[PDB]
RNA sequence: GGUACGGCGGCCAUAGCGGGGGGGCCACACCCGGUCUCAUUUCGAACCCGGAAGUUAAGCCCCCCAGCGAUCCCGGUUGUACUGCCCUCCGAGAGGGGGCGGGAAGCCGGGGACGCCGCCGGCCA
RNA sequence: CUCAGGCGGGUCAGGAAUCCGCCGUAGAGUGCAAGGGCAAAAGCCGGCCUGACUGGACCCGUAACAGAGGCGGGUCCAGCCCCGAAAGGGUGGCCUAGCGAACCCCUGUGCCUCCCCGGUGGGGGCCAGGGAUGACAGAAAAGCUACCCUGGGGAUAACAGAGUCGUCUCGGGCGAGAGCCCAUAUCGACCCCGAGGCUUGCUACCUCGCUGUCGGCUCUUCCCAUCCUGGCCCUGCAGCAGGGGCCAAGGGUGGGGGUGUUCACCCAUUAAAGGGGAACGUGAGCUGGGUUUAGACCGUCGUGAGACAGGUCGGAUGCUA
RNA sequence: CAGGAUGGCCUCCCCGGAGGUAGGCGGUGGGGUAGAGCACUGAUUGGAGGUGCAGGGGGCGAAAGCCCCCGGCCUCCUGUCAAACUCCGAACCCACCGCCGCCGUAGAUGGGGGGAGUAGGGUGGCGGUGUAAGCCGUCCACCGAGAGGGGAACAACCCAGACCGGGGUUAAGGCCCCAAAGUGCCGGCUAAGUGUUACUCCAAAGGGUGUCCCGGGCCUUAGACAGGUCGAGGUCCGGGGCCCCGAAAAUGGACGGGGCUCAAGCCGGCCGCCGAGACCCCGGCGCACGGACCGAUUGGUCCGUGAUCGGGUAGGCGGGCGUGCCGGUGGCGUAGAAGCCGGGCC
RNA sequence: AUAGGAGGGUGCGGCCCGAAAGGAAUGAGCCUCCCCGAAGGAAACCGCGGCGACGCGGGAGUACGAGGGGAGGGGACCGGGGUUGCACCGUCCGUCUUGAAACACGGGGCAGGGAGUUCGCGGCCGUGGCGAGGUUAAGGGGGUUAAGCCCCGUAGCCGCAGGGAAACCGACAUGCCCGCAGCCGGGCUUAUGCCCGGUGAGGGGCGGGGUGCGAAAGCGCCCGGAGUCACGGCCGCGAG
C-alpha cells in the first residue's frame, strides 16, 4: 500500500528526544544569533513547534543568507534545485 | 617514496567507483602503469582500486630503465639523453635518481606523458589475476617485488 | 587582599539519591504578630505586610563516603559478535572461507567520580 | 497548583463514599487511532477575552532528486484588537487525518458595463463566502447471448509439456511400548531425515494466422518399488500352510454382470489373474457411448431475456504420401 | 492498466565566461540497521523470602472470626525472547568545508531553442512474501543494444569491449588422445571408476576395528590386553582428511567422448610450455579539436594532439551514390545511340 | 556410387580457361648474393644453485625478425576467373518478444508495380533583402507567339507602449556597480604566451519609472528602439 509523505511520516525515532534530555532545552540554543554567509547545521529540536523545518532535511548543512522576523533563511542544495526554508535558530547548530 | 602502480584487470564488468578512481589514477587501459607519491590521498586511492591494479616501491635504476626505454613525449617520441641533458642538465640516471630521493619530479622534464605503456611480461604473470599477490596471485600490494615484474615489462 | 556570605548565570547526574562531622562579624534562614497592601473555593497553611524575643534543630555554607543511579580510564573476554570491496576457495543445502579495510554490546577485575566554570555585590582588611 | 498507583492512620464507612501524613520521572492526563512532545506545563483549577478577523509578500509539502491544477502548512509587513506589571504571546485545536476542478446557481460588498444619446426596470463583469462530484486530479447510466460476429492476445485460464513437491506413492533414523519373560517373529505411537514424478495442487516459462478430448478396440516397446513361475534368509517356521525380507524383468498375468466409464464392486476358473512410463503411447488406424455448440423436456434460481462443474432424448470424424 | 500527458534518460545548434566534483584524505554534524541487552512495553521455566492480599479449597466458630493448602501481588536467584521493545550500538551512508587527484578559456558548471525514442524488461546479489517454483521492490554489474577467446554446446558465468593490412607477447584457462601445449617434479591420500564439475546441473538424517593422522586419561616392555602362566604395547574418549553403506524408472548412452589406478583422481606446493581482435611495434583510413594557406553558396590541400578518439537497437546529426524531366554550359553517335550478355579496372 | 550439415567464411592445393579492357621483353613467376632494421628474440659450449622438473651469469640483445634498399642469372608468366579437395570455423531471411534455429508468425521461382503526399494555422532553425520601419492582396498599365518580363497598386497585416474584466490611466533616447571579448600602459618570456592595472560594446545586477490590486507598505506584468518580408528544412494540430 504506496503511503504519501506527510510531516510526521516516519519520525518515530526521528523526531524522539533521550529520556535524560526530556523538557526544555537550554537558552543557548534559543538566543543563538548568525550571520549572512555562515553555515549551519540543521537539528531539529522536538519540543519545538515553531519554525520547524520539514525533518527530510534533518541533518543537512546549510548556509544563511538572511534573517526574516525571529527565523533564519538557510539555503540548501537538494540534487540540483535551490531550496530555501525558514528556521528558527533553535533548529540551528553552528558549522565547527 | 614513489609508488609505480600497474592496472592488471580489464574494462568490462567494472563499477562506476572503481571505474572513476582508475579515470582520476590515468590506468584507462590494462598494461598501464604511473608513478605517484605515497600520500594519504593516493593511498585510499588505491586502497579503493586495489581489486584491480598492482603497486608497489620503485628504485632508481628500475624507473631510469622505465623512462629510457617505455617512457615518451607528446607525439609519443622517445626519450632520449641528449634531449634529457639538454632541458635538464643530467643523465636519466641522475634524473631518476634524484626523483626517486624526492628533490624534483617527473613533471620537471617537459613534455613528459604521464602514462607508460608497458609491454605484457615475459613468461606471463605467474599468479591468477583474481587473487591477491599475498595469496599468490596478482593483484593489490607487492611492495619491491613491483620492480622484478617492471624489469619483465621493460 | 581575605570571608564554613549573598544575587544573576553557563555546561545540565563524573553534577543525582542516600549518609557522617563542623559553622554562624556580615549575610541567608527558621521564627514572632496580622492594622495597613494582598489571599484562602476554610485555614496569615501558602502568598503578602509589619519585625528581630529566641535558635543554629534544618534550608543554607565547609569537609568526607561509593550503598543505589550515572559515567571516564586501564587489562581480560577479543580483534570475539557484526561488517565494506574482490574472488575459478570450500560446502548437497543452510551457509561458510581467503586477501585488504573497520569494529562492538554485555560481563568480570582495578582505578575515577558526592560537580567544574563566568559576572557582580555585601563584610573585614 | 501537581498527576496515576501504593503504604500507614481515621464515627457510622466495609474491596470501594470523605479526610491527615509519606513514598511517588509521570507508571496519569492531554476530545477521538498510533507515533512523537509536554511537571513552577502543553495536564488540573480560575480571571479576562474572540487573532477561528481584514489587505498582502515569500517559502516548504502532496509531487525527494525532477515537471503541477487544487489543497494543507511555515516565516513575516500593515490595520483593528485580546491577555499581562512587563517581557512576550495570539492568523483556531501541542505536530501529523476529518475532504474536492470547469460550467451554473445563491449570498455579502462596492465599483465597471449593456451597440446614436439620456432616465427607469432588468441583464453582464471584478472581489469574497457557500451548494459536489467517495470511481474522492471530478461521465448522468441495468442485464442475457449455448444464434452470436469482428480485431487481437501464449502480455492470460481449461487439455498437454516445463519448474516445484505442499499433497500423493514408496522408503529410512530412534525406540515408548503390544507380544505369557523378550522392542526389533510381527505391529510399532510421539518425533526426525529422504527418494520417485506414477494423484492432486501451485507458477504462468513454450504453444491461441488451431499441436483434434475421455473411454474402448488394434499394435509395438520400456522400468522395477516382483502378483505367479526360478533360488534363498529370519520366524512366536512340527507337517500342510502362513508372516516378514533378499537376488532375479526370460515368460505369463486370462474370461464374464451392471455402468460411457478409468477406477471400484461382484461371479466362475487360475500358478497368479502386479503397479506404472511411452505428448494421461497410439483418431493423415478405427468406434463415437460420455464431455463441450446449434433442437427439446423436467427441477431449482431470476420480474425478464435467461442460467445451472443438475439430470434427460437427438446431434458430421475430410487425405492422390 | 495492450493507450496518452508532464518529468527522468539521448541527440543537434546557440548564448555566457571561470569555475566544477564521479574518486581519496582530514574535519564539522546527522542517523538507530546488523549485533547485543532487559533499563520502558509486552512475552517466559523453576525456586526462596515478604504480603491476608476483596480471591478459591477444606477443617473451624452463631457469627465476632481463626488454622492451613492453593491462588494473586512485590524482591532476589535461576533458564529463555521481540518486524510493529531499546539503557547501548557498528560497518556504512548523507550534508557542508580545506586539501590531493581529475576535468575546464581548444569554453567546463550553468542557461535558451529544435528533434526524438522510451510507460511489457531479463539474469545476477540483497530485502518482504511463499513448501518451493514463483510474485513484488531494491543494487546498475552483464544480456537487451555487444564482436573475439573459453566453460561440450549456453543471454546472463570467466578473459575481453571491436577502424584496415602485418609482426610479437600475454589474459580466461589448459598441456594422455580427440586438440596447440608435460604420460612434468617433490611429499601425502583414495581402491569407490569414488572422481575425472569454478557457476548456470550435482541427495540427507543416521552409521563404518575401511584406511591416513592429531589431542587428551589409565595400566604401562617377564608390573599391560587376549587365551598364573606366558612376555610387548594395549586399553578408552573427543576430533581432522579421503572413502564405504544408507542410494529404485521407464527408446540404447553419457566424466563432452575414448579412457585413466605411486592416475590421465584428490590434497599441500613448484617448474616449463601452449593459448584472443586484449597489450606492444611498423604501415594505412577516418573522426574530434586547434593552426597555416587557398576557393565567387555549405567547402578544399597540408601540418599538430589524441594512454585520456573508432561495438551498437530505438533515435538525433553530417556527407556521399543512383533515377525521370526543366533553365544553362560542354559534347558523343549509322566509321554505330539506348538497351542486353560475359569479362578488366577504379 | 564409404560419407553429415542453413549449402557459406579464411588459406592454399588439383583440373580447366586466360586476345582486349590489369601488370609485363624498358622484363613475369622463379634462382643466387649484399646492406639497414621496430616490438620481439634463441641455441652449441663453458661456471654455478636446486632432491627435481629446471634456473642463474657469459655467449648476447648475438643468429633470426614486419618491412625498407641494391646487384647478378633466366626469359613468359603473374594478377584474375569456373569447379572441386583439405584443415578449422559457421544452427537461413524478415517480425513481435526479456528471450528465435525454433515444434511461434510471414517465407516454390522470376519480371514489372508498391507506401511521410497537398493545403491552412503555429513554434523553431539556415540564408538573403530593407530597416523604426517592413511588406503587399485583389486589381491596373506597358510589352510579348505566350500565362514568361517591367512599372504601379497603402486596402490590409505585423512592429513602434504597456497595465486592466472594464471604465480608464499612461513609462530610463543611461543615475550607479560588476564585468567577457577587443583596445591602451607596464613586467617576464627567443617567440607564441602568461601576469598586473585602466577603459570596456554586448552580458549580469541595482536604482528609478507606467499600470492592476491595496488605506499604505509591498508584489504581478511592462519600460534605456529591432522589427518585417521571402526561399528552403524540422515539428505540432485538422483534413483520407
Amino acid at each position: 500500500v504506496q503511503k504519501a509523505h506527510s510531516f510526521r511520516r516516519k519520525t518515530r525515532k526521528k523526531l524522539s528526544k533521550h529520556p535524560r534530555r526530556r523538557g526544555l532545552p537550554p537558552l543557548t540554543r534559543f538566543l543563538q544569533e548568525f550571520e549572512v554567509g555562515q553555515r549551519v547545521h540543521i537539528v531539529i529540536e522536538p519540543s519545538y513547534h515553531k519554525g520547524m523545518p520539514d525533518p527530510r532535511f534533518h541533518g543537512r548543512t546549510g548556509t544563511v543568507v538572511g534573517k526574516r522576523g525571529e527565523a533564519y533563511i538557510v539555503e540548501i542544495k537538494d540534487g540540483s534545485k535551490v531550496k530555501t526554508l525558514f528556521i528558527h535558530p533553535v533548529h540551528l547548530r553552528p558549522q565547527k | 617514496a614513489k609508488l609505480a602502480v600497474i592496472r592488471i584487470r580489464g574494462r568490462v564488468n567494472v563499477k562506476r567507483p572503481v571505474r572513476d578512481t582508475l579515470a582520476m589514477l590515468r590506468l584507462h587501459r590494462v598494461n598501464h602503469c604511473v608513478i605517484v607519491d605515497d600520500t594519504p590521498s593516493y593511498l585510499g586511492m588505491l586502497q579503493k582500486a586495489k581489486d584491480y591494479i598492482t603497486w608497489g616501491e620503485i628504485n632508481a635504476e628500475t624507473l631510469a630503465k622505465l623512462i629510457r626505454k617505455r617512457g615518451r613525449l607528446i607525439g609519443n617520441k622517445p626519450v632520449t639523453d641528449e634531449y634529457v641533458k639538454e632541458k635538464l642538465g643530467m643523465t636519466i640516471e641522475e634524473f631518476a635518481q634524484k626523483v626517486v630521493n624526492g628533490e624534483m619530479s617527473l613533471k620537471d622534464l617537459p613534455n613528459l606523458k604521464p602514462v607508460f605503456r608497458l609491454h605484457p611480461p615475459r613468461g606471463g604473470f605467474r599468479g591468477s589475476k583474481k587473487r591477491s599477490f599475498k595469496e599468490g596471485g596478482a593483484l593489490g600490494y607487492r611492495g619491491e617485488k613491483i620492480n622484478e615484474l617492471i624489469e619483465r615489462m621493460l
